[PDB]
């Protein structure tokens, strides 16, 4: 009954317009396969957009926006029909004028448009959606907040290219409050948004720090649900990607005891992200490496370096190798790493690993060796103890076998250590 | 040396076909409102 539905929609009678719009909303809201393409064929999308103009009755606005929400929920080609019909500035208007119902429907539509592509994401922001969107969070209706946070998250989302920072950074105070929510769905989505915004240069990380988000992030690391832990950990990880001062904020927020638990996670991505996070802290200064050591994080890292799945194992390698570079400033770091049995798993890694990891592992081994030589002069001795361990663990041959590597950086390094310590 | 060992998210959190799909795990880009 599409041609008669369409005729009803073009009627000048308001009551018939509403009836038709409801009918369209219903078939686009049905359980199985909505006929989005067929509805577009009817050419009713421009008309549906007309029903969102400011002097239309609220109910017509609501129903029309719902229909346009679902048309925009399909393929990019179908979302394009909605966008090309200039629906988006009208969606944004409704965020101001509408009832809570209309607001929630309009922010839903905007979410679908934004989630389609980086171009459409950016288009929504160019239409100045951020201001009325932020306004929605002064509401106390859970479902409006929930939906809006999802839309806000879609706006923050993406890297190729990232969105306008001058715009999305305005949502940070809202997001800071939103991660205190008791609504799990709102929580999850706000953490995701924050994880997106925290992936960037010094100024982005600082902005996230300045609204005191890190403290709450570290708290959420011990949330019951991995749906919360994952994006929270991703954001936390992103922050310690920053300079030593910014990383210290996260440490002071108690991230280290929190990471201790995450190292045991059944969710491999959490284990891996935890190792990655730690590696960026052991990439910090000597006190920050020391802090990782004091937190008793090295034995779980060494076990993971030993037996975890390769991707996770790689990250553990970085954390331990990075920690070893603090050995020049204080030798006790190397002493401790070696007593925790890091040498054999480092050496064993030299075979199966890719060139990037090989270089990192060689660096780690050379740090262990440098300290070991210095610990001969410093206490009159004939043999480098760490060179012995490496030989006993079979690493000597494995380092030697690295000389047959296509990569010149790896070769020179493997050669230099073979001839200096062996 | 003295070079930084800080690794941003893309050059690290090391990669696989699957992991980038699965922990795509992100809230779904589009939703459709039902009855």
């Amino acid at each position: 009954e599409l041609p008669q539905m369409t005729q009803q929609l073009n009627s000048d009678d308001m009551q018939e317009q509403l009836s038709a719009t409801v009918k369209f909303r219903q078939i686009l809201s049905r359980e199985h396969r909505p006929p989005i393409d067929v509805v577009i064929q009817a050419g009713v999308v421009p008309r549906l957009v007309e029903f969102m103009r400011e002097n239309q009755p609220e109910m017509l606005q609501l129903e029309a926006a719902w229909a346009l929400t679902n048309i925009a929920s399909g393929t990019s080609a179908q979302t394009k029909v909605v966008v090309d019909a200039d629906a988006v500035p009208l969606f944004i208007q409704l965020l101001y004028t509408g009832s809570v119902e209309v607001k929630e429907q309009a922010i839903w539509a905007l979410g679908n448009v934004a989630g389609d592509s980086t171009d459409y994401r950016d288009y929504v922001l160019q239409c100045n959606a951020m201001e009325p969107i932020l306004g929605l969070f002064n509401s106390n209706k859970p479902s409006l907040i929930r939906t809006a946070t999802w839309t806000l998250s879609n706006l923050c989302r993406g890297k190729k290219p990232q969105p306008d920072w001058s715009v999305v950074s305005q949502a940070l105070p809202t997001l800071a409050k939103l991660i205190y929510s008791m609504d799990t769905e709102t929580l999850v989505d706000a953490c995701w948004a924050i994880s997106y915004l925290s992936d960037g240069p010094q100024e982005a990380i600082q902005a996230v720090i300045d609204v005191r988000i890190p403290k709450r992030l570290v708290e959420l690391l011990s949330h019951e649900s991995t749906l919360v832990q994952t994006p929270a950990l991703r954001a936390v990880g992103n922050i310690v990607t920053g300079n030593d001062l910014q990383t210290q904020v996260v440490i002071n927020a108690g991230v280290l005891p929190a990471l201790r638990l995450l190292l045991s996670s059944p969710k491999e991505n959490i284990k891996k992200e935890a190792c990655w996070t730690i590696s960026n802290i052991t990439a910090g200064n000597t006190e920050q490496i020391q802090a990782v050591i004091d937190a008793n994080l090295i034995p779980p890292l060494v076990k993971l370096l030993e037996v975890a799945e390769y991707k996770t194992k790689k990250e553990a390698c970085w954390a331990i190798s990075n920690a070893s570079s603090g050995g020049l400033q204080r030798p006790d770091i190397i002493r401790y790493l070696v007593s925790q049995g890091c040498i054999k798993p480092l050496c064993d890694l030299l075979e199966i690993a890719d060139n990037r990891i090989i270089e990192v592992t060689l660096d780690a081994l050379e740090n262990i060796l440098k300290m070991g030589e210095a610990d001969k002069e410093a206490r009159g001795l004939n043999i480098n103890e760490n060179a012995d361990f490496i030989e006993k663990a079979g690493g000597m041959e494995k380092i030697f076998n690295c000389q047959q590597n296509e990569n010149d950086k790896i070769y020179e390094k493997a050669y230099k250590i073979i001839e200096t310590y062996f | 040396l003295g070079s930084t060992n800080k690794r941003k998210r893309e050059q690290i959190s090391t990669d696989n076909e699957a992991k980038m799909q699965i922990q795509e795990e992100k809230s779904p880009k589009k939703k459709r409102k039902k009855r």
